[PDB]
RNA sequence: GGGGACGGGUGAAACAGGAUGAUCCCGCCGAGACCGCCGGCCGCGCAGGCGCCUGCCAAGACCGCCUCUGUCAAUCAAGGGCGAAGGCCGGGGGCUAGAAGGCGAUCAGACACCACCGUAUUCCCGGCCGUAAACGGUGCCGCCCCGCGGCCGGCGCGCGCGUCCCGCCGGCCGCCCAGGGAAACCGGGAGGCUCCGGGCUCUGGGGGGAGUAUGGCCGCAAGGCUGAAACUUGAAGGCAUU
């Protein structure tokens, strides 16, 4: 168990090669791209990546809209709700 | 602070034979 | 325009050298309002000062 | 192929016949297979809708947002990219946005949005490691990778061009008025070099 | 009688007295210290503001405003809060000169809970 | 030498408290430590106050009174001489003075 | 700022009480007037909610959203796994979750 | 005004004043008069002078007691222009700063609760109520701290009484409840029966929703003293 | 929108802002930070620390009790957790201040203090880091120990009867007789100690060299933790008096 000591858990591929600084940033994508998120819908923990920007849940075979690695962007959360109390206070 | 700033280049004289050493390895 | 104010009270003189007196004007000629204005040079009550220029009052606040 | 953010196939009634007819959006993040989408001047502000502008409220962000009335899109089209509404001069109908650039647009109150953030967002985060990626997302745009360096080509390529050491020669800086075989390095530029801010 | 707000303002650095419509959106006169004086040391100071609201008052005469509901300011926000040298000045030219008031009133914006203020934590060390 | 059985400062059952700042130095001070004096001093003075009521056109009009807590530095308020150096018995004898 | 019912209640339901997790079991117990309150969740999938609250209207028996989740319905029923509907049959005590 | 009968200055030359009239619930309604530009055409004087807010103390609309209304100032914004006179619409209420600075003490307790509340009218307006705690008649300690059981009582009190007092009143009739102070006063019967209270009263109401077309509420609230009763 | 020449800034200045109309006033509009006055010899938390509405989620002391258990304890290497700020790796954000930097001044020189501008930072999440005058500069568990009051949290004794009195208190505190100390001062201990011994764990042995050298461990780094010797030298230091 845990066979790399280090944050070399995904990056283990790339070998002794492209530099410690891009191997740390692509553990952090590569591990939130093909992490499984929770649809707002299934409320399953099934949605994987498809392609850039659209997720699929599994179970609730629902496709929705994402951020390229993770399905909801920090961006997109804050907007949301600036759309929604923005939306309250115009009704 | 003279202290403060006694530490601080105690510091540097440190880094500087770490890194020196380095060179000579 | 100048106007005619008489000293109420000598009050103790300031100025850092002692030099100029504190001195409280009733313009005698209208509405005697006992203004402080200060003054150098030697004064006692009753010397009427002639001047006014009634922008401005005096600072004996401590 | 060539557009990192998701596109979504909307399928509305057609108003003009009897059949449905499909309309192509770029897509906000959050919107689902499924999902209503309304297009019209009386429409709720959820993500998806398209409204004119003047109806989105200050403070709102929007995306493929059209620059002239009935232009069907033009500004904030990339992925994660988005416009926000600024302000609102209801005596001029015209409404302030403020580009993804930052630079501050007067539009037509009439231009309409699709509310939220176009999707893909974070897309450029991930390093792209290797040349192999580079060429393969380049593959799917136009044939501009891989770049050779004008120092690198020979005296009669490029105006950088070649001597004895690879050197710019002359300032990379030229006029905006430069011949159009001569504008190669920086063009117009205000100011050059890094620095704070 | 007829009344407008003052809207008086002293704070270090400068006074301003500004007469307005009642409502805020329209003004009358707006002469400040500064305008009267030659020296920047004394802009805030009790004279040159006497002078300022002098020529002040002769616009609110034109405009006929005959009092005047004063709103006196001081910078206020994350620092100040206590009113300048020529704030007394301002009113005691109107009451003198005869503008009737009816309505003194403080208007400092005064922060509930303030961001950060300029200096450091050793504060302006002079 | 502990100078102060408080150490300068009335934070007791405590490990941290607000910081504020002097109103003139602008430097950040404990809340415990800083001078905290309350004024509530009215807004024009009592000379302009018999001028203002009599030009006043509204009945039962009183002078607003402003209230402010001044809060200065130990540095600030000593030499501003909001507070003073006392006696080594004095500096143990508290109350307004 | 600004569950006596909402959290402990469904417990009490769960400890003493005939509850029906899950959609089909509901459907049935409504369709018989067997449920006394019927408990949605926020992620309920939109027909499912529609058909479930026309029934309950021709059944008269009240239907209530949980705070949301399915997910969240679950844990309060102590379960491990999702419930987009419950039906309580018979109820322990205290029905505070009908809020009028 | 000095410029349709008056020469006045160069910029004021062109600028009328129309007079600004408040609500019937006040028994002197002239707030006073507002100057605008004479219409060029591209701008009509009234649609500038349409929307304009002011602050008018309640000691000066409703004229007498000054112990009592001078320290409440009410907000009230022209939403219409009639013949002229621009009839102004409630914008909400202020308690001065010389009232709000006198009410803090040290060695006291503040409890201050906000709350908004829906009107019959569409409106929406945030009530903002402060309240303080009094040391008792006979009581040996100084301080007038309370402990947190009547802190939470007395919370719920503001909360209750406002919404049993103010649950579906309509605007004209919260404007005139607040210019009686009853809404002060039915505060305090509930606040004194747990504890003394050094001062229980609305600090300022705020309007988060304002319905379109407010031409029946202006009718309503300033056009008749008969429908303000 | 109005109305109009300066505005700023200061110890005095100067640099930037303003007839493309600034400052100023009011009306809005949006972000981000922050929770003012109440706010304390107040309270709470293991410390670090803790303040909008504080819904709802688990806890924690304290007090009360003829509830229950029956030595289940105290302190602790090794080992674990937590840990202000600054920093760091990587996102989110970005208003305000503002390490860098740039610019006025100020000086003999300031490249410093004072203006003005401003990057990192400051805020949020996910990890690091492991330090602070992290201080009550005072380890923890006990036992006794004199008066005089205050404050907060329970609980009783009574009394016309009031957030009154009187206790028991659990803590937070002031003052102090003995007692202690080199004294300052502690006296809810720093007392019960040359008349020297309840228990436990840590730390120091004249000053430098030196928290350096070297080895280890830990960290991405910055560093942290452990930790000398050669050599040199008569004082360094405490609290008080004039």
């Amino acid at each position: 168990m845990a066979k790399r000591t280090k944050k070399v858990g995904l990056t283990g591929k790339y070998g002794t090669r492209y530099g410690r600084a891009a191997r740390k940033q692509l553990l952090k994508i590569e591990t939130s791209q093909k992490a499984k998120y929770t649809c707002p819908f299934c409320a399953k923990d099934k949605v994987r990546r498809t392609a850039c920007g659209i997720w699929t849940c599994r179970s609730c075979s629902k496709t929705m809209a994402g951020g390229a690695y993770s399905l909801h962007t920090e961006p997109a959360n804050a907007a949301r709700a600036t759309i929604r109390r923005l939306r309250l206070a115009r009704e | 602070m003279r202290a403060k700033w006694a530490k601080k280049r105690m510091r540097k004289l440190k880094r500087k034979r770490r890194h020196m050493k380095a060179r000579s390895k | 325009e100048p106007i005619n104010a008489r000293v109420i009270e000598v009050l103790g003189r300031t100025s850092s050298r002692g030099g100029i007196t504190q001195v409280k004007v009733e313009f005698m000629t209208g509405e005697k309002r006992q203004i402080i204005r200060n003054v150098i040079g030697p004064v006692r009550k009753d010397d009427i000062l002639v001047l006014m220029e009634s922008e401005r009052e005096a600072r004996r606040l401590r | 192929r060539g557009r990192g953010a998701p596109l979504a196939r909307v399928q509305f009634p057609n108003m003009r016949g009897e059949g449905r007819v499909n309309e192509l959006f770029i897509a906000p993040e959050g919107m689902y297979t499924g999902q209503e989408v309304f297009s019209g001047n009386k429409a709720t502000l959820h993500i998806g809708n398209i409204l004119p502008v003047g109806n989105i409220p200050e403070g709102t962000y929007v995306c493929n947002v059209e620059e002239k009335p009935m232009d069907r899109g033009c500004l904030a089209r990339a992925s994660g990219t988005y416009c926000l509404v600024v302000a609102h001069n209801m005596e001029t109908n015209k409404t302030r946005i403020r580009l993804p650039s930052g630079q501050k647009k007067l539009i037509s109150s009439k231009a309409r949005a699709m509310i939220g953030l176009v999707a893909g967002g974070g897309r450029t985060d991930k390093p792209l490691l290797k040349a192999g990626n580079a060429y393969h997302k380049y593959k799917a745009k136009r044939n501009c990778w891989p770049v050779v360096r004008g120092v690198a080509m020979n005296p009669v390529d490029h105006p950088h061009g070649g001597g004895n050491h690879q050197h710019i020669g002359v300032s990379s800086c030229v006029p905006r008025n430069a011949v159009p075989g001569q504008k190669v390095g920086l063009i117009a530029a205000r100011r050059t070099g890094c620095s704070g801010g | 009688e007829a009344f407008a707000v003052c809207h008086i303002y002293a704070g270090k650095n400068d006074t301003f007295i500004h007469v307005t419509d009642l409502s805020g959106r329209e003004t009358i006169g707006r002469v400040s210290g500064g305008m009267k004086v030659k020296r920047h040391c004394d802009e805030p100071s009790a004279y040159a503001a006497m002078q300022a609201t002098q020529d002040l008052i002769e616009i609110i005469t034109d405009r006929g405003i005959t009092a005047v509901h004063i709103k006196i300011r001081a910078d206020g926000g994350t620092g100040k809060r206590v009113y300048g040298g020529g704030s007394a000045a301002g009113i005691r030219a109107l009451v003198r000169g005869g503008i009737k008031i009816g309505r003194i009133e403080d208007s400092t914006p005064i922060p509930t809970d303030r961001t950060r203020h300029k200096g450091g934590r050793r504060g302006r060390r002079l | 030498p502990v100078k102060r059985r408080n150490n300068g400062r009335s934070k007791y059952n405590c490990g941290h408290t607000n910081i504020v700042r002097c109103q003139n130095c602008h430097r950040c001070v404990p809340k415990d430590k800083v001078i905290k004096r309350f004024t509530i001093r009215n807004i024009v003075d009592n000379t302009i106050a018999d001028d203002v009521l009599n030009a006043c056109v509204i009945q039962g009009f009183a002078i607003p009174k402003l209230y402010n807590k001044v809060q200065y530095c130990v540095s600030c308020s000593i030499h501003n001489h909001i507070v003073r150096v006392r006696s080594r018995e004095d500096r143990k004898i508290r109350t307004p003075p | 700022s600004t569950q006596d019912s909402i959290s402990l209640t469904l417990t009490l339901v769960v400890k003493s009480g005939k509850y029906t997790l899950g959609t089909d079991q509901a459907i049935r117990n409504i369709r018989d007037g067997k449920a006394q309150l019927v408990f949605m969740a926020n992620n309920c999938p939109p027909l499912v909610k529609s058909q479930v609250d026309y029934l309950c209207h021709l059944s008269k028996t009240p239907v209530r959203v949980f705070a949301g989740s399915s997910r969240e319905l679950g844990i309060a029923v102590g379960r491990q796994f999702n419930v987009s509907i419950m039906t309580i049959l018979e109820a322990g005590d205290a029905d505070l979750t009908s809020i009028l | 005004k000095k410029i349709t009968q008056r020469k006045n200055p160069d910029p004021y030359l062109k600028k009328e004043w129309y007079p600004v009239i408040a609500p019937a619930h006040f028994k002197s309604r002239h707030i006073g008069q507002t100057p605008v530009t004479k219409t060029a055409g591209l701008r009509v004087a009234t649609d500038v002078i349409n929307h304009r807010v002011y602050e008018v103390n309640l000691g000066d609309l409703n004229p007498g007691a000054e112990d009592l209304n001078g320290n409440t100032k009410f907000y009230l914004q022209t939403q219409l222009v009639s013949d002229g006179k621009c009839l102004t619409n409630f914008h909400g209420m202020d308690i001065t700063r010389h009232k709000y600075g006198s009410l803090f003490r040290k060695g006291c307790d503040c409890i201050d609760v906000f709350m908004d509340i829906p009107t019959t009218d569409g409106y929406l307006l945030r009530v903002f109520v402060i309240a303080f705690t009094d040391r008792f008649r006979f009581q040996r300690r100084k301080n007038c701290h309370v402990k947190g059981r009547v802190i939470r009582m007395m919370r719920a009190g503001i909360y209750e009484t406002l919404h049993n007092e103010l649950g579906k009143v309509s605007i004209p009739v919260l404007v005139t409840k607040l210019s009686n102070f009853e809404v002060n006063a039915k505060l305090t019967e509930a606040l004194q029966k747990i504890t003394m209270c050094r001062d229980v009263m609305i600090r300022r109401v705020k309007v988060v929703k304002r319905p379109r077309n407010t031409m029946e509420l202006l009718s309503t609230m300033h056009d008749s003293n008969q429908v303000r009763n």
